[PDB]
């Protein structure tokens, strides 16, 4: 009952649309650092 | 004990042989391959500075 009809978008009036939540799945890769002194790395030693 | 003088004079040819030893061993290719140690290196990252997120409207 208004001027604005057939506009593409998503207003903030009722975004949930009766849903408890919107979900998304996927894979999540990470290459972050970490301290590992438990190695105490000088074993690759040459057995002789 | 005089025999040392005789041996030196007689064996002097080994001097030229030794000159050949060193002056062609230098010619031959050598490569002492200093390592990286057991502990491995790594740089931070390719990091570039920029202005952060702007709150436009």
């Amino acid at each position: 009952r208004t001027r604005t009809v057939n506009l593409y978008g998503l207003p903030a009036a009722n975004p949930n649309n009766g849903n408890e939540y919107y979900e998304i799945s996927g894979r999540f890769s990470l290459i972050s650092l970490v301290p590992t002194n438990d190695d105490y790395q000088t074993p690759i030693m040459n057995s002789v | 004990a005089s025999l040392i003088y005789r041996q030196l004079l007689t064996n002097s040819y080994s001097v030229d042989l030794y000159d050949e030893i060193e002056q062609i061993g230098s010619g031959k290719t050598q490569n002492v391959t200093i390592n990286p140690g057991p502990f491995a290196q790594t740089r931070y990252a390719p990091v570039n500075w920029d202005h952060g997120e702007i709150n436009d409207s």
